[PDB]
This record gives structure tokens, C-alpha cells and sequence, in this order.
């Protein structure tokens, strides 16, 4: 009996690991898309 | 401010490379500069000394650095604190034998 | 006049426009890095 | 026999997450030293 | 021509050396951050 139950927590909340690790995903392009631009400046000003 | 040491659990910080902390400093504070233009701890060692009567080694290290790592236990979700001491020649201590322990086996 | 002078304008403007760039990606990292410690309490909530 | 390992990890997977909790606690003030010591040069 | 041109260094090499540091704290933080996901994935990888 346990075990179906054990499976539906292991299987639901395995997909919010997914959910924050996206949240996630989307922070490493953060300044690579923020300061690039800002990067410009570095060799004119 | 008394003593709390559950701060240093939760507290958000450890060592690090620094290297280019220094270099950051110097190119940050000639910006600026160019916009312009018996230690203590033996006299602690001796504090003591005088209101103790002896040395007491358990003591003189609980004077230096102590490294805190908060850490959970797989079987009972609690915690266990992981602890190297600054002298201590065990891992994470500041005097250690090589090699030391990589995760070159872990990380991959 | 003019030789000196504006030779500051394209320092001048630099060095004013950079602290509103930085002072957005900060804002800009805690509001995103922030969702991942709230994300993983919320996993916290369901386990 | 399978519903032990299948608690049992269930347990040792949330034990990381506070493991990895503390983990990304750092980036936020990783942010400021790496960005507020920067402002004042260009100020 | 002393007085400005020795002043003006000044700033020749401030603003490009502040927009130096900011190409390591990217080439540092994101490439240290990207160490939590790999926990985040490895903890489904216990499951």
C-alpha cells in the first residue's frame, strides 16, 4: 500500500525539482545576458 | 553581544581562491586613488594563562580558528556538525597532509 | 574649450550611465535568484 | 522489500535539498561583493 | 598640457579597468552558480 503512495510523493514532487531546477536554468544566462552589453563599454570607455 | 553560535551555521560565507579579490581591490581602489592623484593573541594565550593556572591545550585551539560546517544526515534528515579545527591534522585542518581529498570521482 | 571639454562628454556620459546598469542587475539577479530559494522551500513544502 | 529503499531514499533526497539549501543561499550575497565595490569607481 | 594630460590618464585607465573586473565576475559567479543545479539535478539523481 505504502508503496503506490511512496511513488505519487516520489513522482509529484520530482517534477517540482524540475520546476526550480528551470527556475534554476534560468539564472546562468542571467548576466550573460545582462552585462555583455555592458561589457561593450569595457574597450571604448 | 553575547556568543551565538548557531550564527556560524547559517552563516553565508567560507574560505576562497581570493586571488583575484586582491587584484579586484587594486583595480578598484586606484579609481578613486587616481581620481585623488608579542602579537595579540599571545597576550590572549597569556589572558589565560593568568585567570587559568595552566595552559590547558583543549583551550588553545578553541583560541584559534575553528571551521563549522553544518551538515544533514541521510538516514535521520538531522544534523551533524562536521568540525576541522585550525592546528587540527585531520581534514579541513589548516596543517594536512598530502594528497588531500578531491571530488574528481564524485563531480563527474 | 571644446577640445578639452568634450573629451569629457564621452567619459562624462560612461561614468554616469554604468551605476544604473549595475544597480538593475543586482535588482535584476535577488529577484532571480531569489525564486530558487523560494522554489526549493516550496519543494521542501510538498516533501 | 522494495518499499524500504523506496522510503528510504525518499528521506536521503530531502536531507541534499537542505544540503543544497544553504548552497544557493550564498549566490545572493556572492551578487554583492562582486558587484557593490564596483559602484563607487564609476560614481 | 602637463596638468590635464597626467589627469586625464586618470580616467584612460579607471573606466576600462572597472569594466575589466566585471568580465571576471561573470567568468566567476556563473561559472560557480551553475554548481547548485548540478546538486539540484543530482538530487533527483538519488530518487
Amino acid at each position: 500500500e505504502r508503496a503506490a503512495v511512496l511513488q505519487a510523493q516520489r513522482t509529484a514532487a520530482a517534477a517540482a525539482l524540475e520546476n526550480a531546477a528551470l527556475q534554476a536554468a534560468e539564472l546562468p544566462v542571467d548576466i550573460e545576458r545582462r552585462i555583455r552589453p555592458i561589457e561593450q563599454q569595457v574597450h571604448h570607455i | 553581544p553575547p556568543i551565538s553560535p548557531e550564527e556560524q551555521l547559517t552563516a553565508p560565507g567560507g574560505d576562497t581562491a581570493t586571488a583575484e579579490d586582491v587584484s579586484i581591490t587594486q583595480e578598484n581602489e586606484e579609481i578613486l586613488a587616481l581620481v585623488q592623484r608579542r602579537s595579540l593573541v599571545e597576550w590572549l594565550d597569556r589572558g589565560w594563562e593568568a585567570l587559568a593556572g595552566g595552559d590547558r591545550p583543549d583551550w588553545l585551539w578553541s583560541r584559534r580558528s575553528i571551521s563549522v560546517v553544518l551538515r544533514h544526515h541521510y538516514g535521520t534528515k538531522q544534523r551533524f556538525v562536521v568540525v576541522s579545527y585550525e592546528n587540527s591534522v585531520a581534514w579541513g585542518g589548516r596543517r594536512a597532509r598530502p594528497p588531500r581529498l578531491s571530488s574528481e570521482l564524485a563531480t563527474a | 574649450r571644446s577640445t578639452g571639454r568634450s573629451a569629457l562628454a564621452v567619459l562624462i556620459r560612461a561614468c554616469r550611465r554604468i551605476q544604473q546598469q549595475l544597480q538593475r542587475t543586482r535588482r535584476a539577479l535577488f529577484q532571480r535568484s531569489n525564486a530558487v530559494l523560494t522554489s526549493l522551500h516550496h519543494v521542501r513544502m510538498l516533501l
